[PDB]
């Protein structure tokens, strides 16, 4: 069967598969997941710890993509790493033209166009990395996104993708979110990376996380080590 | 075979078998639609299924607004939709720019087919697995109800809809015209409702399923409230 | 048979791997081992060259981009060429316009960019090299790897080529004492790391090591046959 | 009718339940048992002169009971239930690995080809089983029509020598057979350890939200 | 082609006919058959343990060492099994035949594309003349024990001498008893692997061309 | 037990499982279909020399140029397809006048090698001219000459790689011309001494004997220019061998 | 497997479409040439009048300049597109250098266009090989052949087209200075050697000249009967 | 799955006793059987040049033109030949058995890509198969010699008048010894392919998907 | 472990290596002299077959003697059996060496491995072949001896004459043509390996390298 080779291509019962294929690239990817709050949006990632040559704070997966907002990434890390250029050229440009800091939906829209640009003409793979957007602004509120291989986006009150992206999600539907503040919320999300985290297939991992919200004055910004070390160990705690 | 994998290539029965697969494509997304014109308005009705909780249902939506008076409700693959309905949105607001007022129903329409027709007719990109239906009133035609296809077919419509029940729904919709005495506003968005339920078997809530409307009075095209919804669903199952 | 799937970068497999990537990704292992390590103070990067005959010299591995940075290659020199290049044009260019040295995490995420391009689209192969980056900067010493996949890392020390797992097992175990090593300590340390990936039978020369120094003082200096005796004199014998 | 599926699936998850208790504890107890009993020294013989057994047919210058080859036949009395064992268990995993190819689409089509593969190797070792069955009854009406042979034409010796070469190749071929019947249980355990999770679950769901 | 008013209701009824027992084969007379041989399996004859228990007894006279061969019968136990196994190996072949028309007759209009839905077709049909190739084999099985059994009864007592013919016959009846309870299991198995089959791929099997 | 599947040979821009990338491989395969020719380098000098392989008396002998000047202080000799070796003998004189215009000096033969191979690599198809073969460059160099580093010998390959050799021997015989020159040269050998192993080693892979019509020979020494072997001169040689 | 592609090399690095074309050109009418002392002649077969076709039309010879011509063997249209734009380079290079083309120069210039046609995918190298004739400013005799390959290559004399093994063979037996040394006696061999493979003498042989200051001057039909003559008495 | 220790156990014990015989085999048993096939092939045994010599006298009276056979013995010499190359057979067939189990245990979990060792394994494992049904043809040529040999000495004691019967015995013992004789070279070349192509190509055989590779991902 | 294994089956392969070149050297050429020589001998090649049928001393109807084998064809026979066995060894050995320089599996420049694979082919055909040779004898033996047999058990019947008759006649053209292609064989090989020599010995070639 030929279908499957080429994203023009369809199936004859109407499936592109090539996309299909693609969204199972980011299964291969560790976890990782972004809970959004009545004050803002955390997110976090079970960075795994390949060799301990590597450096630590290296393979980022949570990056800057404006002073505004975040995103954090599953699939590919290269695919993942151009897509955050793209997503920061177009939140320069929409300051430049427009005047203001890029509202997130509009975002997650054009960086979602962009990457569905691909899935339809054939000289050019779709994309292998799906990723999560978050930011806050006293105006907006607290906004969580997430985009597929495919070029859909949506707004989520709480988010997995990678490997454990189903236990994750059963973890984080029983919290309340929308009740809960950032500073508890670091501590649930560390919890529910070790507990979805597999310890006999994945050696190790550093847990990596990330917020954006008013405690920030809304700025994505890297959690403050003293706040990382007290949810860890919370977490491992409630691991028992 | 090898006739199909390529738009360009014609079968030896001349069918194009490529455009014919982005048709299932469009039943593959398990949603349906339903539009249904009115004597004074004119309503576009869709399933909204969410399938996880952690999703903002407010995000979700297949129904968008072209332009301040023109309204759509896209049917197959998600990002293709959104991409079309991008492009509709561009060319209605070029239209404006360069002719200086509101784009027809028809013309954008037509506009969105021709470019689906390039589509599959150039080879390297394939045919946006989507519909599109529209929904406007023109001052001279009254309300109108209009269908974009991956093939580039865009004939307008009394009443059509969308998706997996296309067939159940059109011959549900057929009996209703044949019987015709009228449609208000109420009757039209209770055929609608009572389309989509009865091929449905749903019974719906008024979570399940969002609601577009135009209307003569007000022109402006505007997705009712969850209330309002509720309100036509309650008058239903009373009679 | 799985044929298909690999035979462009372009098209996915069924469990999501691009396997011409990986294919790429099997160019670095056959090239001749290099090794990578740093100090609080330094960045050091050391080679093992190979020779196409007896009468051939010895290819060159370490090639330096400017003052501040250098690298050394693993898989094809073509590609390893056209990169330094383009590294070489990037890091002029920042010292034109800003007068400054260029960071080496942007440079190399530069590299990641460009070399990103290639494996999205047809066309192009994956540059199928493996480089380490080492270099002094306001910051620090780093010491960076790229692969044929666009993915780079930020390394305390790492070895590419051929039968290097021999020696990133020697510096993990060593590799507490590398941060408070003098230069003589640390270059000794990465010797012997590069002795463990070669035969048994051989064994260093002036002839097949090239080391490469950064520092705070010292600008990247590629140390030759001969001068790389007084580091190669320290180290005792093969255990 | 949703009751004909009932019944299927509970006989599925029968099947399910009896593929994971056999590769847990029986396919392990099997290997340990025939390694023992190939290690033990019954068909382990130096010299295969013992093995030989008497003819009583006169030599030229009406025979009496020829009797079998008493060694031969209780190390095959011994053998059969070991492969009649191992071909029913090869029959249920090969049913159970059956039950679980998902439906049949144009794409997403990895996992069954694992399943192809372990299909394959299957169907070889159900062949070559088999035909340990079959042997063995050669080995009887092969010994008996030499027999048969030899006594109605005493004067010939090759006839003689052919029963004798009859019976040691038959223990030969059952310590090979042993050693088949154990590598089969070993690659079969290996085969589907190593791909079980494809095995039990081919395809999953890759629809998610593109249409 | 002019179709009379009465062929074309002649061609009508047998559509008719054939469809509504691919319905009830396939949703009321499998699962009866799939709970029938699992009891069957159950049952204590059909899983007796010791082999030879049901060694037969041959009584041809031992001929003393240097008269008259009585009725000898043949096996109660292998021919009870015969009794039971044989009805099913026969309705699994009817059977098949049955979903073999059945699909055929859902097979479309050859058109150039659209195909997939006929490659379905071709696919799970392939796997009903397998399966229907598989029960004809043991078909000729059954039919092979009677003969076989009687040629190595008959060269038994004709050379009463050479025992391997009667050790042959013990071993004929011990190999039927195996291939009889291995036919019942793969029976129970071919019914369920067609039961899955068909059910998974039933929406493109009746409707292989879209709509 | 055969297994010929390749299937990943054709087409450059294909890595083939375990990263090989067979075409540039098959490339530098070709080169041995090339007249074998041969360089040493030596303090008096780089000599270098080629087997012509004149198909037929009538061909003019002179016509067939394998070795070439690219300026008076670098000279190459070249096996392999003729056409590409043109194209890029013409990149390698237009880079050395390049130089001379911009800097008013003469390039190293390490540059020249350098600016030639660029050329090579271009079979990548990175840049996005039209007007870059596709394939590689099916011919091998040898560059020779004196610079201020003194002689020097570089060898230049299909890939685009490239390296000094104190010598080297490309063509057909390469496999044991090189086994010949691993034994028999010493760095202390005068250009004399060069010349003459040189030519008994081309004696001994030719088919034909060895003659002045068959085989060119130059030398680029550090007061000399290129110079070219004459007929006469190329007769008191291999009268004296 | 290695031959649909001009860019792919074959293992063992032969690139087998550019032989195919070379092959192509074994196909086409013989052509032959020889340089006199004073002369270069160029000796080209004809295939048949077919009695209701015009001569003119069909000439394998053509000047590409006052001093150099040419005669070709393998496709014709390939080499009409070929003859003029040698002949566009010719005027080109006098007007850019105030100079007349050398053969050498316009050999190398004919040779680099049928380089760039092998070299890329999309285009097929021009199925022709060419006998480049001409006299330098010294006046020596320049005689060239090219391939589809590319290559060029001086000849004192030489035949490409079918049968050109058999005519070579017998052009390096006869060759000589002696045969050289009249204008006549190298008509005379050229005429001899197109004989060697030729149906009929005087009817299927169109022959020239150039002299070494003169324009090429095609012999008349009866002026190539009174050579043949010549030829057929000696014997 | 659930497994117990003692399973785990039992499964280790099968697997390093299979892996230490398989290294057993290739770096000690094979270089030591070659020796000793050629050894046997320089043997004069399996060296006989006229096979005439190889006739074994068969006393069947031929009839006056116009009694009872004795016992006629088989050829002592072809005898001998079977009892030397016999176990040779069944040698190579249970080493073969060996290779392929060997093999089968390392190949790994089936991964869409990293098919290359995956594909030299599978090769390695058909050839050797092939060489195993080989050995299989042997073994049946070699219960065919008894067979055949039998029935002709049969039919010439029993049509004692017909000679070509005798010739044919004479005849099979004759291409027995041939045979027999290419069995052996062919059991040596068996071998050392085996440990050519195992130790060629052993790098991706033993270790098929290779070393570990910095993660995409 | 064993590099002293692997040089056991390095002297097993130089061994083999020396052999057959030294075998198409000189034993190829000889053979085929000898076989053609062997065709040319008037015994061989007869005129008329009538020369060539045998007595059959059965008695016609208005216990039979020792009938003979055909003793022309027998000696014919054991002329031939030798080629047949030297000509199975020879190719035998030329098939383990080819198999003995096949290369370490390599994904590309598997050219030189097809024209080994080829070769292969040719040599296994051949074998086929000479197999088949050295199973007619033993077929024209046995089917003569069973004709015999229902000629005497029949005398009445004479088309059983015939038969015995046809087979003697059937054989001598079969051993005919059976020593040409032994001849054909040796020949063919030698042309097959000598032409393809260098790739047979060599089909990786060296490995140039440096593009690393």
């Amino acid at each position: 069967t030929g279908y499957d080779l080429s994203a023009s291509t369809f199936s004859p019962d109407g499936r592109v598969f090539q996309v299909e294929y693609a969204m199972k690239a980011v299964e291969n990817s560790s976890t990782a997941i972004g809970i959004r709050c009545k004050d803002g949006v955390v997110f976090g990632v079970e960075k795994l710890v390949l060799s301990k040559l590597y450096e630590e704070g290296s393979n980022k997966r949570l990056f800057n993509v404006d002073r505004h907002v975040g995103m954090a990434v599953a699939g590919l890390l290269a695919d993942a790493r151009s897509l955050a250029d793209i997503a920061r050229e177009e939140a320069s440009n929409f300051r430049s033209n427009f005047g203001y800091n890029i509202p997130l939906k509009h975002l997650a829209d054009r960086v979602a166009m962009y990457v569905h640009a691909y899935t339809l003409y054939s000289a050019v793979r779709p994309f292998g990395c799906s990723f999560m957007l978050g930011s806050y602004s006293v105006n907006d509120g607290a906004q969580l996104y997430m985009i597929d291989p495919s070029g859909v986006s949506y707004g989520y009150w709480g988010c997995a993708i990678g490997k454990a992206r189903q236990a994750a999600k059963t973890e984080i539907e029983k919290l309340q979110m929308k009740e809960m503040t950032c500073r508890d919320i670091v501590k649930e999300v560390a919890k529910i990376i070790y507990i979805v985290h597999d310890e006999v297939k994945d050696k190790a991992f550093e847990l990596e996380l990330s917020w954006v919200g008013e405690l920030t004055n809304g700025r994505h910004e890297i959690v403050p080590k003293d706040i990382r070390e007290e949810a860890e160990k919370y977490a491992k705690e409630s691991l028992k | 075979a090898g006739f199909d994998r390529h738009i360009t290539i014609f079968s030896p029965e001349g069918r194009l078998y490529q455009v014919e697969y982005a048709f299932k494509a469009i039943n593959q997304g398990g949603l349906t639609s339903v539009a249904v014109r009115g004597k004074d308005c004119a309503v576009i009705v869709t399933q909204k299924k969410v399938p996880d909780k952690l999703l903002d249902s407010s995000t979700v939506t297949h129904l968008f607004k072209i332009t301040e008076n023109i309204g759509c409700v896209m049917t197959g693959m998600t990002a293709d939709s959104r991409s079309q309905v991008q492009r509709a949105r561009y060319e209605a607001a070029n239209w404006k720019y360069k002719y200086g007022y509101e784009i027809p129903v028809d013309m954008l329409c037509k506009r969105i087919a021709d470019i689906s027709q390039v589509y599959t007719q150039n080879a390297e990109m394939r045919p946006l697995g989507c519909c599109m239906i529209l929904i406007g009133i023109d001052e001279e035609q009254g309300p109108q109800v209009y269908k974009c296809d991956p093939a580039g077919y865009y004939c307008g419509f009394k009443a059509t809809a969308a998706g997996v029940k296309q067939t159940e729904s059109t011959s549900f919709l057929e009996k209703k015209v044949k019987k015709k005495f009228d449609w208000t506003f109420e009757q039209t968005v209770e055929t609608a409702i009572t389309c989509l339920s009865t091929v449905l078997s749903i019974d719906f809530k008024p979570s399940e399923i969002e609601v577009g409307v135009v209307t003569v009075e007000n022109p402006k095209f505007r997705i009712l409230t969850e209330a309002e919804i509720d309100a036509h669903l309650v008058a239903l199952a009373e009679r | 048979f799985r044929n298909q799937y690999d035979n462009d970068v372009t098209v996915w497999s069924p469990q999501g791997r691009i396997h011409q990537i990986e294919y790429a990704m099997e160019a670095v292992k056959q090239g001749s081992a290099t090794v990578g390590l740093k100090s609080k103070t330094h960045a050091v990067l050391v080679a093992l060259k190979r020779a196409q005959s007896e009468l051939a010299a010895h290819q060159k591995k370490i090639l330096h981009v400017d003052n501040h940075i250098g690298i050394s290659i693993a898989g094809l020199t073509a590609d390893a060429r056209l990169l330094c290049n383009f590294m070489r044009q990037e890091c002029l260019d920042s010292r034109f316009v800003f007068d400054r040295p260029l960071p080496v995490s942007r440079l190399v995420s530069l590299i990641g960019s460009k070399t990103q391009i290639p494996t999205q689209r047809y066309g192009r192969r994956p540059y199928g090299v493996g480089l380490l980056i080492a270099g002094y900067d306001d910051m620090g010493p780093h010491i960076f790897q790229t692969c044929p996949s666009a993915n780079y890392f930020d390394c305390r020390a790492m070895s590419i080529g051929a039968r290097s797992q021999s020696a990133r097992t020697y510096l993990e175990r060593h590799m507490s004492e590398f941060m408070e090593c003098n230069l003589n300590e640390l270059v000794k340390h990465g010797l012997r790391a590069l002795r463990e990936t070669l035969p048994a039978e051989q064994d260093l020369t002036t002839k097949n090591v090239s080391i490469g120094i950064v520092g705070k003082d010292l600008e990247f200096t590629i140390y030759d046959d001969d001068d790389v005796s007084p580091f190669l004199e320290g180290l005792e014998e093969r255990p | 009718q949703p009751e004909a599926q009932a019944k299927v699936d509970v006989f599925r998850e029968d099947l399910c339940t009896k593929t994971e208790n056999l590769l847990g504890s029986y396919f392990p107890k099997k290997i340990s048992e025939l390694d023992a009993f190939l290690k033990e020294p019954a068909l382990n013989e130096a010299n295969l002169s013992n093995l030989k057994a008497p003819l009583d047919i006169p030599v030229p210058d009406p025979c009496g009971p020829v009797n079998c080859n008493e060694k031969i036949v209780v190390l095959l009395q011994r053998l059969k239930p070991e492969i009649k064992d191992v071909i029913e268990q090869l029959n249920l995993v090969t049913t159970w690995l059956q039950l679980q190819i998902p439906r049949i689409e144009d794409g997403n089509n990895f996992g069954v080809a694992v399943q192809e593969k372990v299909f394959e190797l299957m169907t070889s070792l159900h062949t070559k089983l088999e035909g340990f069955h079959t042997q063995i009854s050669k080995y009887f009406s092969e010994r008996g029509d030499a027999v048969t042979k030899a006594a109605k034409q005493p004067h010939v010796g090759d006839y003689r020598q052919l029963v004798h070469e009859l019976d040691e190749a038959e223990y030969r071929d059952i310590r090979l057979m042993v050693m088949e019947i154990r590598n089969a249980y070993a690659v079969l355990y290996d085969i589907i350890l190593k791909n079980f999770e494809k095995l039990k679950k081919p395809r999953g769901e890759t629809k998610g939200m593109i249409y | 082609v002019r179709l009379s008013g009465e062929a074309r209701k002649q061609v009508e009824v047998f559509r008719q006919n054939l469809f509504q027992e691919a319905e009830e084969f396939l949703y009321r007379f499998l699962p009866q058959k799939i709970i029938y041989l699992n009891q069957l399996l159950q049952e204590d004859s059909l899983n007796v343990a010791d082999l030879t228990s049901l060694r037969a007894p041959l009584d041809i006279p031992i001929p003393d060492p240097p008269h008259k061969c009585g009725f000898l019968p043949g096996n109660e136990k292998v021919l009870s099994l015969l009794a039971l196994v044989k009805p099913e190996v026969w309705t699994l072949k009817e059977k098949c035949i049955l979903v073999i028309t059945w699909i055929q007759h859902l097979i479309p209009k050859i058109e150039d594309g659209n195909d997939f839905g006929v490659a379905i077709q071709e696919k799970v049909l392939e796997r009903v003349n397998a399966v229907k190739t598989k029960v004809e084999a043991f078909q000729t099985t059954i039919s092979k024990y009677f003969s076989e059994r009687g040629d190595a009864v008959a060269k038994a007592s004709k050379e009463t001498h050479v025992m391997d013919y009667r050790a042959l016959v013990h071993e004929r009846d011990e190999a039927a008893y195996g291939e009889l309870r291995a036919m019942v299991l793969d029976l129970r198995a071919f019914y369920a692997e067609l039961y899955h089959i068909i059910s998974s791929n039933l929406e493109k099997i009746v409707n292989p061309k879209g709509e | 037990m055969f297994l010929t599947r390749s299937e990943y040979d054709r087409g450059v821009n294909t890595f083939s499982p375990e990263g090989r990338l067979f075409q540039v491989e098959y490339a530098i395969e070709a080169i041995k279909l090339g007249s074998t020719a041969i360089g040493i380098q030596t303090s008096e000098g780089v000599c270098l020399a080629v087997e012509k392989r004149i198909t037929s008396p009538l061909m003019e002998p002179s016509s067939i140029e394998k070795i070439v000047e690219i300026d008076a202080h670098i000279g190459c000799a070249m096996s392999g397809l003729i056409a590409d070796a043109k194209t890029l003998i013409d990149k390698a004189r237009v880079e050395t006048q390049n130089h001379w215009f911009t800097y008013n000096e003469t390039m190293t033969v390490e540059s020249v090698t350098q600016a030639v191979s660029n050329l090579a690599l271009q079979f990548g198809e990175e840049d996005a001219d039209p007007g870059a073969m596709s394939r590689p460059f099916g011919v091998a160099l040898l560059f020779g000459g004196v610079d201020e580093k003194g002689p020097q010998l570089f060898h230049m390959d299909p890939s685009g790689t490239f390296v000094q050799c104190d010598a080297r021997a490309i063509g057909s015989a390469s496999e044991g011309a090189q086994s010949s020159l691993q034994e028999v040269y010493h760095k202390s050998m005068t250009l004399k001494e060069a010349i003459k192993s040189s030519l008994i080693i081309l004696k001994q892979v030719m088919e034909e004997k060895l003659n002045a019509t068959n085989i060119e020979l130059a030398t680029v020494q550090p007061g000399q220019n290129f110079h070219m072997f004459t007929k006469e001169e190329l007769e008191e040689v291999i009268k004296d061998i | 497997s290695y031959d649909r592609a001009i860019t792919v090399f074959s293992p063992d690095g032969h690139l087998f479409q550019v032989e195919y074309a070379q092959e192509a050109v074994k196909k086409g009418s013989t052509a032959v040439g020889v340089r006199g002392r004073d002369i270069v002649v160029l000796g080209v077969e004809k295939k048949s009048v077919a009695k209701l076709q015009d001569e003119r039309t069909v000439r394998k010879i053509c000047a590409l300049d006052d001093n150099v011509c040419m005669a070709f063997a393998g496709l014709t249209a390939d080499a009409r597109i070929v003859i003029n734009r040698a002949r566009v380079e010719c005027q080109s290079h006098r007007l850019t250098v105030e100079d007349p083309v050398t053969v050498e120069y316009i050999t190398r210039y004919i040779a680099s266009l049928k380089q760039r046609y092998t070299q890329s995918n999309g285009r097929r190298p021009f199925g022709i090989s060419a006998l480049i004739v001409g006299f330098d400013f010294d006046g020596t005799p320049r005689l060239y052949q090219t391939d589809p390959s590319g290559t060029y290559h001086a000849w004192k004399a030489n035949a490409i087209g079918r049968g050109a093994k058999s005519v070579r063979e017998f052009l390096e037996k006869n060759y000589t200075d002696e045969a050289i040394e009249t204008d006549d006696l190298t008509i005379k061999l050229v005429i001899k050697a197109l004989l060697e493979v030729v149906q009929s003498g005087g009817k299927n042989i169109e022959l020239a000249v150039m002299r070494r200051d003169q324009s090429l001057k095609i012999l008349n039909p009866e002026e190539i009967e009174k050579y043949v003559a010549e030829i057929e008495k000696e014997k």
